[PDB]
């Protein structure tokens, strides 16, 4: 399902 | 190409970029940060990250529209364009790849470091395994399975069992295990272990600090949810 | 670098990647096969435009970004990073208006083609007016005037005033009044004009046509509510 | 304000 989204910051 | 810019121009320009969604440029000027050879800080490590997971993220969403129209197709121009961006793919998984063994982890001595760098590793094995086929495919997962193997002894040993970073490594080993090797109940068990040890813990926390924890631990639940 | 790729391919290509949202590759496959000489199809200059639309939508995001970042500013970081920014974005416009040039307007007959392509015209040279400064910006703006104001001529001549391309090109006419040309008024009676007189051609059109244009009447009509 | 979309199709 989900991983970490990661993409902000 | 950025070896005429300076570190710290490179940084700045990789926040602009991050504002501006230039994803790619965010990459390319992280890259070029990381090669000045200097260990990078906690902050710059996530810019490094943001920057390639939103880059390899796009890819991979396409990869998987490409590859569901190759599937009920089965001219050669669908499979032809799934292996362009397949390979372009590949190229930014290498890339990272080649940051990390050149010579991010080697130099890696605190466990934030160490273990986020390792996390990444496994990362981007899982992205490369995602698109791999057969008996390639089995020494590539184990790669992956191999780096986050290293960063989850060395969470467990260094990190409280709510650091984010330990928190969100779990979080992609259980992935790991349900969707790259057929393991489900292995990643059932992880994302449980993992969620009550974090629970038990979040007394010691700050405001702040809970706040961070309790996103990730949602993201254990909410995969938890769905595999059972 | 698509010369080896045939044009039906270039074209099946162009269709995938809309799909996978590859918006740079589509425009590469349709600038290849715009370069096969032939001319386009209806279907044809809707994924020209629809893959450039996409490519200069995302630069003309991220220069607003940086541009206000640097007027809050106002070390050389930020403008050095909206001005790549603002090269790559004309370096875009330029290639469209090359194609455009070389040669798809000299060869387009039919009102629906020509109008079509003198629209992408005016559109392009308005991207270029809005990061263009002084008098540069003059020659710009009036090269943009000049191609909206021959599409208009044709549209008004050879086509309905519910026919979309009309309607679009009169929308983005008034967009450039507003945005560019400092002529709010000529905005304002150009929108209210073209919303008034497919209001009355309406009632000549199909259930599906009557969707088509209605929906790009509301557009006119949402920008008058913003304007007055 | 807004120009055609024109980013669908
Ligand atoms: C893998 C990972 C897990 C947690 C965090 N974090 O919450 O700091 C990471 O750092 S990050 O910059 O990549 C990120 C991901 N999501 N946020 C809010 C930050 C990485
Ligand atoms: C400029 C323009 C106006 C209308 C249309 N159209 O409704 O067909 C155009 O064609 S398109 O492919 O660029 C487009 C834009 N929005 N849609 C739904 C299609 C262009
Ligand atoms: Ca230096
Ligand atoms: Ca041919
Ligand atoms: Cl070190
Ligand atoms: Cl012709």
């Amino acid at each position: 399902a989900g991983s970490i989204p990661g993409r902000r910051s | 190409a950025m070896g005429s810019m300076e570190r710290a121009s490179l940084i700045q320009k990789a926040k602009l970029a991050e504002q501006a969604e230039r994803y790619e440029d965010m990459a390319a000027f992280m890259k070029g940060a990381v090669e000045k050879g200097e260990e990078l800080s906690c902050e710059e490590r996530n810019l490094l990250s943001v920057a390639y997971k939103n880059v390899v993220g796009g890819q991979r969403a396409a990869w998987r529209v490409l590859s569901s129209i190759e599937q009920k197709s089965n001219g050669p121009e669908v499979r032809e364009y799934r292996e362009k961006v397949e390979t372009e793919l590949q190229g930014v998984c290498d890339t990272v790849l080649g940051l990390l063994d050149s010579h991010l982890i080697k130099e890696a001595g605190d466990a934030e470091s160490r273990v986020f760098y390792l996390k990444m590793k496994g990362d981007y094995y899982r992205y490369l395994a995602e698109v791999a086929t057969g008996d390639d495919k089995k020494r590539i997962i184990d790669s992956a399975r191999s780096a986050y193997q290293e960063a989850m002894d060395i969470s467990k040993k260094e990190m409280p069992p709510t650091n984010p970073i330990r928190l969100g490594l779990a979080l992609n080993f259980s992935v790991f295990h349900y969707e790259i090797a057929n393991s489900p109940e292995e990643a059932i068990s992880l994302a449980k272990t993992t969620f009550d040890e974090a629970m038990a813990d979040l007394h010691t926390l700050s405001e702040d600090s809970y706040k961070d924890s309790t996103l990730i631990m949602q993201l254990l639940r909410d995969n938890l949810t769905l595999w059972t």
